[PDB]
């Protein structure tokens, strides 16, 4: 018994709709990431004697 | 794709019987169970391992 639901069903149809169907899913993920950073250092001396 | 419609090839199973095994096509119960017992007992169990 086990074997026949297997190989033939449970059940039969008797009452099925006629039809298209379509589906569409469709995702977008975008990231930009920009960093910088400037360093300017300036050091001056003068120096006198006699 | 028209050759498609033309021309398909088998891709995929149907996934309620996709196939039956061969000694259901037996002549007779003793050959039928001495081919499930050897199946079992070597053949599946060397292909699974190849």
């Amino acid at each position: 018994i086990s074997r026949y639901f297997d190989r033939v069903g449970s059940h039969f149809l008797t009452g099925i709709v006629m039809g298209g169907r379509a589906i569409l899913a469709s995702s977008t993920n975008k990231l930009r990431v920009k960093r910088d950073y400037s360093v300017s250092v300036v050091a001056k001396a003068s120096y006198e004697g006699l | 794709v028209d050759s498609v419609s033309a021309s398909p090839d088998f891709v995929d199973f149907v996934p309620t019987i996709p196939m039956q095994e061969i000694w259901t096509l037996c002549s007779s119960e003793a050959q039928a169970e001495a081919m499930r017992k050897h199946y079992d007992d070597v053949w599946a169990p060397a292909q699974s391992e190849k």
